[PDB]
């Protein structure tokens, strides 16, 4: 489905 | 903002998108 | 968006995607109104009948996007939320009256070719443009049909509909804080917002100053692109005093 977004934004 | 609603890739360069004229034509 | 077309690059640089952190998924559309403020529908954040009540940390906003699913490296910008503000008289119990919410970003977003704010209407622009027959434009990454999903942002232009026709299309109680748009069965052309387009902007380009104004927010409908039904939009100008009060107080 969705491409993973950079981890920094999930911190 | 002073610059609101003016698109960098359209209004700012005086380019029209493919269907904005449809909107203008309806504004009678 | 049903019966629309692929957006051009940079066509809707105020378009925002509301994105759930876990699981990662599209929640709603929204719009950029300044470097720090994003406008959406209240029902995108709060709708008790569906057990929906998001808090700031549940969500991200993604700005500058074109592709629905891709991470658009060097183009899109992803922002965390500082605070959500829902209209204090948002009526989730009955008819989505005053379906409006603001989100303040933790940090200002940098404007670019792909990221740029839309204007909010003044009384005169609203009075001039919010007339039956006048067309606005709706954009979003929502479903392509009622009963699938687009590769890139979709766009559709739709005419504002006479208020009695709006009222007569539905059993739901309509209010002055709503307007409806879409083609009539006899008009041939079609198109509508659909699930996932919620919270995104209905915009009009003023022929007086050539600027885009956000007149509506995708709010509610019955199905998508049904004959004899119309999409209903939050009347942004009618609620602008609240918008201004929030921004003045918390900006
Ligand atoms: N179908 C309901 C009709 C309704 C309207 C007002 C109160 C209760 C139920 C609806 O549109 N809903 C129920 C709650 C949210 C909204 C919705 O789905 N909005 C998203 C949407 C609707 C139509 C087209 C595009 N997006
Ligand atoms: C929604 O969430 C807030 C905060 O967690 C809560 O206080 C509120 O009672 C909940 N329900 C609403 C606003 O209807
Ligand atoms: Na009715
Ligand atoms: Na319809």
């Amino acid at each position: 489905d969705f491409e993973e977004i950079p981890e920094e934004y999930l911190q | 903002e002073a610059d609101c609603g003016l698109r960098p890739l359209f209004e700012k360069k005086s380019l029209e998108d493919k269907t904005e004229r449809e909107l203008l034509e309806s504004y009678i | 968006i049903v019966e629309g077309s692929d957006a051009e690059i940079g066509m809707s640089p105020w378009q925002v995607m509301l994105f759930r952190k876990s699981p990662q998924e599209l929640l709603c559309g929204a719009s950029l109104i300044s470097d720090r403020w994003v406008l959406t529908a209240a029902h995108c954040l709060l709708y008790p009948p569906w057990d929906k009540n998001f808090t700031e940390n549940d969500l991200l906003v993604r700005i500058g996007k074109h592709s629905r699913t891709r991470y658009e490296r060097n183009i899109e910008k992803i922002s965390m939320l500082e605070k959500i503000y829902i209209h204090p008289r948002y009526n989730w119990r009955e008819n989505l009256d005053r379906d409006i919410a603001l989100m303040k970003l933790k940090k200002p977003v940098a404007f670019s070719d792909y990221i740029h704010p839309v204007c909010l209407p003044d009384r005169e622009t609203a009075a001039s443009l919010l007339q039956a027959g006048y067309k606005g434009r709706v954009t979003g990454w929502g479903n392509l049909k009622e009963t699938g999903q687009p590769s890139v942002l979709q766009v559709v232009n739709l005419p504002i509909v006479e208020r009695p026709v709006c009222k007569d299309s539905t059993r739901i109680r309509i209010t002055d804080n709503m307007f409806c748009a879409g083609y009539k069965p006899d008009e041939g052309k079609r198109g509508d917002a659909c699930e996932g387009d919620s919270g995104g902007p209905f915009v009009m380009k003023s022929p007086f100053n050539n600027r885009w104004y956000q007149m509506g927010i995708v709010s509610w409908g019955e199905g998508c692109d049904r004959d004899g039904k119309y999409g209903f939009y939050t009347h942004v100008f009618r609620l602008k005093k609240w918008i201004q009060k929030v921004i003045d107080q918390f900006g």
